[PDB]
């Protein structure tokens, strides 16, 4: 069903604060890197077919079914 | 002999709160030993030389108690309010009666700092992550909060403008801003924003340097302090991956590094650090005191062993010639 | 009540034996309870205060303290030495290494009572204290 | 003023090698010692005293103690030796590996049982190394490479002082030279120990169910860990998800074990499960797991006693030509409380204060003889008292670390004039027993 | 430039307070050591301050930090 695609994902949280599926951790910012890059993670528990965080992503990076 | 100018140094509890009392006109410095950060431009501006540094890495880790940051001479300090006006993180409050009054600006006589915030509201998405990189907590986000971590701020599925079918266009539910008063312009909310609709110059601009051979290891006090978190430690790289170079001790980031000097005041090393600043960006036109205070910000500094005794309780830094 | 018991090092300890077994530095590391506050409280324990501490193995009074190490509430422990092996048990589990950490202990406030040196406790255990 | 280098201190498992002694001008007062902790500076201090032992002391009739010539403490040893059926000797701790090699050789001659304090201290430990194995490492490997360290049940700031400024922590080592900032520390006890103070996790777990918590690791490393309780031992399930991935992710971790181990339920099952971890871990990650060895020479016995009869401890040596080990059925204090003995030697320990007082009730009924350089407890319950030289200060030698590294030790202050050392007392002992003619 | 002060009576010799200091650190662990002056050494099993005049301490807390039993007291303020 669910897939993100980390190709065209920012790590925005808009995705993981609607569903109580999407859980997003966000790993420590380091000036390393110097970026934002962390983990989207998706239940089966709690989902639905509402595919609302589809289009609630900035960018296009979730297709649900 | 005479009494009335009662000068006062009380420790309020987080709060170092200097005082000069009349009859009926007070004076009050106060500074907030939680944002002090340890940099040293509120003792290179002080007009009349009374603000010291003192120990930055163990009162920014927590292990000191009976000092802050910095110490003023309240029987020196003028209450000209210069150092509030030059402080990069507002952590210096000036109190003339009861109010946070500054005389200088209300007669337009002493340049402020260009931090030119903004957040194009046409164009941020409610995101999270300018909060969540934010090195100082600067990031005032107003927003409904949904069911992620609490009950629905509209609800789920008016998180998303739908006709219940297709999504009406743009949701941006809220507002979010950037308490200009905080932000220190370090820009890791500018540099990781998604949809780059935020707007902030550096203060101060110039080059930083790290000798990394000449850090003594164990000593991350640099890192500790470093207000907007521009430092690391270089991670080691595992096995089979380190190609026979071993690993750099300390290093930094010139993207964030906003040149305040902390890390310079806090390193007990030799000479690691390497700071200059070139331009501090200003609104209000100029001083003969602003010029003089841009020869005192820009001279070159860097670290030192063995300073002098006479002055044991303070910082002094190695001038560069 | 039952407030299971350990019994471990200290550098006081090693620095009074090494002083001496008989000397007043070895006397005061190891006649000492290190308990928490929090059981000191409910048995009734003044801070500083002769306590019996009585096993199915033994018996001893011991002066009883609060230590800094914090001891989770319904833990005791004696900085191991003389007073410790009078109330410790024998019990080996066929491997020859004594119940030295996890014995049950009741304990019992008893002030007004001496505490007994190294000497007496070990030589009038055996029945030698000519003193 | 005549400054002397590297010698060793001679008290905890650390055997710190890097003091400095400045001698007085005749070679006979020690005046500073640099380097050293305090329970080290106080074994010189000791060491360098005026007032003494020098000759041997008997039991007389009325209770007092008595001196007598060092050949007539011999003769009263060789002779007890042979009449006694089943004599005892325990000690070792704190002697050179030539003073544990002349015992194995004397009490090969009696015919006794012949053991030292591992049986008591870190003897479950072996029963489980013959269990499971030992993966271990020098301490050098991790002052040099070590990424994380684990203190399982162990003190260090109060056992050994120097250990985490000399071995594990705060040196910057080779692939460490960053020093303390990248190593993480995790520390286990019930209490909050100062070893936690210093450190930056701690699983604070319930005393005796380290077995229940080494279970749940053993679980999350083999890897469906998901099926462990909400809480195991008082320790959180998070917290130890948290402090497992640290353990996997580490590029070469090490784990310290000590009483918390060996002195509780499960002596040595405890530490078998440990060794089963660690050797677990080392299928992804590079892990050791490393005893607390506690007196200076304390794996010298091990070693010596190897290398002459393969048993480390618990030697039963009355066949007189093949040699038994089973630490249930030969050990000192399941001797003394089965009464099974007929002679206790108190050779480098402290027997009276350090025993359960039931034993020490049980073994006294026996003659007792203590050779000891000071006054103690043994010394002050014994038929008689042979002083000798100490180990490190009076006399030199080889020592054994915490991880089976020789130290060669130094002599620093002359003996008293008289006073001989073990190796030649053990050997006049074995002399004396021949010329007997058994 | 600050001064520390060690509680010897609670002192133990541990020896992690001169192992972590990094202005001791400096000599052994710098390329081309530019001090080599040393605040503590462990001189009869108590840590011993050098560093009479106060002159090379930068307040760094790492030693405060550093030492198990809390018994070295860091001083912001002027002696
Ligand atoms: N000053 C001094 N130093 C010494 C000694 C001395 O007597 N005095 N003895 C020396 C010798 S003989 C020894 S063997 C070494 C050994 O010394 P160590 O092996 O380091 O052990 P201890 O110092 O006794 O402290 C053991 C820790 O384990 C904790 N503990 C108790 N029960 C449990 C449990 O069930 N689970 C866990 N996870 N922890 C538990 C204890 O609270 C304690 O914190 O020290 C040596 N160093
Ligand atoms: N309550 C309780 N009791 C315990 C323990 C516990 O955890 N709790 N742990 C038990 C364990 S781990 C053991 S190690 C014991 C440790 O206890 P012990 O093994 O008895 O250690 P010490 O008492 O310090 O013994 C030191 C004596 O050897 C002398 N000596 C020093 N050098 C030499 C030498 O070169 N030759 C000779 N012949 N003598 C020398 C010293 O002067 C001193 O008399 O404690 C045990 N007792
Ligand atoms: S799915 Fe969209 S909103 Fe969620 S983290 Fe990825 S890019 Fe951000
Ligand atoms: S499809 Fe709907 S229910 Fe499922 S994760 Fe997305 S928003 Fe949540
Ligand atoms: S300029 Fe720096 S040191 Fe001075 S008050 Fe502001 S933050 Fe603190
Ligand atoms: S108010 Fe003016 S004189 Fe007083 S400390 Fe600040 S800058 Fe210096
Ligand atoms: S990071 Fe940018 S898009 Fe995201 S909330 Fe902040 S301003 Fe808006
Ligand atoms: S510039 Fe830095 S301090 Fe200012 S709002 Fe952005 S992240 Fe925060
Ligand atoms: S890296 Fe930049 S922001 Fe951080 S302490 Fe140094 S000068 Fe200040
Ligand atoms: S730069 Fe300064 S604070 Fe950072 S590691 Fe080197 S000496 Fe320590
Ligand atoms: S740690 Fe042990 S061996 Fe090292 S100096 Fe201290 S007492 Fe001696
Ligand atoms: S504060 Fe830092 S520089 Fe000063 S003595 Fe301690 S570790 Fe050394
Ligand atoms: S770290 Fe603390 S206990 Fe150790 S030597 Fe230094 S002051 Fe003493
Ligand atoms: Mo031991």
């Amino acid at each position: 069903e669910f897939k993100v695609d980390d190709e065209k994902c920012t790590k925005c949280g808009i995705c993981g604060n609607l569903c109580e599926a999407i859980n997003v951790l966000h790993k420590p910012f380091s000036p390393e890197i110097g970026k934002v890059e962390g983990e989207v993670i998706w239940d089966e528990a709690y989902c639905d077919g509402c595919n609302v965080c589809a289009e609630a992503c900035p960018s296009e990076a979730i297709k649900v079914t | 002999s005479t009494l009335f100018p009662k000068y006062s140094k009380t420790t309020d509890g987080s709060k170092v709160i200097m005082e000069q009392r009349l009859l009926q006109q007070v004076n009050n410095l106060i500074l907030d030993n939680d944002i002090c950060t340890g940099c040293g431009i509120c003792s290179e501006v002080c007009p009349e030389e009374a603000i010291s540094v003192g120990a930055v890495g163990g009162v920014r880790r927590g292990l000191v108690d009976d000092a802050a940051s910095i110490h003023v001479d309240e029987t020196k300090c003028s209450y000209c309010g210069v150092c509030v006006i030059m402080c990069p993180f507002s952590a210096l409050a000036l109190k003339v009666d009861g109010e946070e009054r500054l005389p200088i600006l209300e007669k337009e006589g002493f340049p402020t700092y260009d931090k030119g915030t903004a957040i194009d509201q046409d164009k941020c998405v409610r995101c999270n992550i300018c909060d969540d990189v934010c090195p100082r907590d600067a990031i005032d986000r107003d927003v409904p909060l949904f069911e992620g971590e609490d009950k629905e701020g509209l609800a789920k599925g008016q998180a998303v403008e739908l006709k219940i079918r297709t999504v009406v266009g743009q949701k941006k539910l809220g507002n979010v801003n950037i308490i200009d008063e905080d932000c220190c312009t370090c820009r890791w909310c500018a540099i990781n924003c998604p949809t780059e609709a935020i707007t902030v110059n550096k203060i101060f601009e110039g080059e930083i340097t790290f000798h990394a051979e000449k850090c003594p290891g164990g000593c991350s006090t640099c890192v500790d302090v470093c207000p907007a978190n521009a430092i690391y430690l270089p991670t080691p790289k595992p096995a089979k991956d380190m190609k026979g170079q071993i690993e750099a001790k300390i290093a930094v980031n010139k993207d964030f590094c906003i040149l305040c000097g902390a890390c310079v005041n806090a390193c007990p090393g030799e000479d690691i650090i390497y700071l200059r600043r070139d331009s501090v960006k200003i609104k209000g036109k100029e001083t003969d005191l602003f010029k003089k205070i841009k020869e005192k910000l820009f001279t070159p500094r860097t670290s030192k062993v063995k300073e002098q005794p006479s002055l044991a309780g303070s910082v002094e830094l190695k001038a560069v010639s | 009540k039952t407030l299971n018991m350990i019994t471990q090092r200290a550098v006081e300890e090693g620095i009074a034996m090494e002083i001496g077994k008989t000397s007043r530095q070895y006397f005061d590391a190891c006649s000492i309870i290190e308990m928490n506050e929090q059981d000191m409280k409910e048995l009734g324990i003044m801070k500083n205060t002769n306590v019996r501490v009585k096993s199915e193995s033994g018996e001893v009074v011991v002066k009883a303290v609060v230590g800094r190490q914090t001891c989770y509430p319904g833990l005791c422990h004696i900085r191991q030495g003389v007073w410790a092996n009078q109330v410790v048990p024998p019990r080996t589990q066929s491997t020859g290494a004594p119940q030295y950490s996890g014995f049950p202990v009741t304990v019992e406030p008893v002030p007004n009572e001496r505490l007994k040196t190294a000497l007496e406790l070990v030589q009038g255990a055996v029945g030698m204290w000519k003193g | 003023p005549k400054v002397i280098e590297n010698v060793g201190c001679p008290y905890c498992g650390c055997s710190c090698d890097d003091v400095r002694i400045t001698v007085s001008d005749d070679g006979k007062d020690i005046l500073e010692v640099e380097n050293v902790c305090a329970i080290g500076t106080e074994i010189f201090k000791h060491g360098c005293s005026k007032d003494r032992i020098r000759l041997p002391r008997m039991r007389q009739p009325d209770g007092s103690m008595k001196d007598i010539s060092y050949e007539e403490a011999i003769d009263w040893t060789a002779r007890h030796l042979l009449k006694a059926k089943k004599p005892l000797m325990y000690g070792f701790g704190s002697t050179n590996c030539e003073g544990q090699a002349a015992a194995a050789r004397v009490m090969e001659i009696a015919g006794g049982m012949l053991d030292n304090c591992a049986t008591i201290c870190h003897g479950p430990s072996f029963l489980a190394i013959f269990d499971n194995g030992y993966p271990s490492c020098t301490l050098g490997e991790v002052k040099n490479r070590a990424d994380v360290i684990v203190y399982w049940g162990s003190n260090p700031a109060h056992a050994h002082p120097r250990h985490m400024s000399r071995y594990s922590i705060f040196p910057r080592g080779f692939f460490t030279g960053k020093g303390q900032k990248k190593r993480t520390v995790i520390v286990i006890d019930p209490r909050f120990t100062d070893t936690a103070n210093v450190a930056d996790y701690h699983l604070q777990v319930k005393q005796g169910h380290d077995y229940e918590l080494f279970n749940a690791f053993r679980m999350v490393i083999h890897g469906h860990g998901k099926d462990l309780p909400d809480e195991v031992a008082g320790i959180k399930k998070e917290t130890i998800l948290e402090v497992a991935e640290i353990m996997k992710n580490a590029r070469f971790g090490t784990t310290f074990f000590g009483m918390g181990l060996t002195h509780t339920d499960g002596r040595n099952h405890n530490i078998d499960i440990a060794i089963s971890l660690t050797r677990d871990l080392n299928k992804i990650s590079k892990w050791t797991i490393m005893a607390m060895r506690g007196h200076y020479n304390i794996a010298g016995p091990g070693v010596v006693w190897s290398w002459t009869f393969g048993f480390p401890y618990c030697l039963d040596l009355t066949k007189q030509n093949h040699a038994h080990m089973n630490p249930g059925e030969t050990s000192s204090v399941d001797m003394a409380m089965r009464d099974e003995v007929d002679m206790f030697i108190n050779i480098g320990t402290d027997a009276a204060a350090h025993f359960p007082i039931p034993a020490v009730k049980q073994l006294k009924k026996h003659p007792w003889v203590t050779i000891d350089p000071s006054i103690n407890m043994a010394s002050e319950i014994s038929d008689l008292h042979i002083p000798v030289c100490i180990c490190g200060v009076d006399v030199g030698g080889i020592v054994y670390r915490m991880d089976n590294v020789p130290i060669q030790f130094r002599k620093v202050i002359e003996p008293p004039e008289g006073v001989m050392d073990d190796e030649t007392l053990l050997n006049k002992i074995a002399d004396r027993m021949e010329e007997l003619k058994a | 430039a600050f001064a520390v002060h060690v509680n010897m009576e609670r002192c133990t010799g541990c020896n992690n307070c001169v192992v972590a200091c990094p202005v001791n650190a400096l000599e052994l662990n710098t390329v081309n050591p530019s001090s080599t002056d040393k605040i503590y050494k462990v001189i009869n099993g108590d840590a011993v301050i050098l560093d009479v005049k106060h002159e090379l301490c930068a307040g760094c807390g790492i030693c405060v930090d550093a030492c198990p039993y809390d018994v070295i007291q860091l001083s912001g303020q002027p002696p």
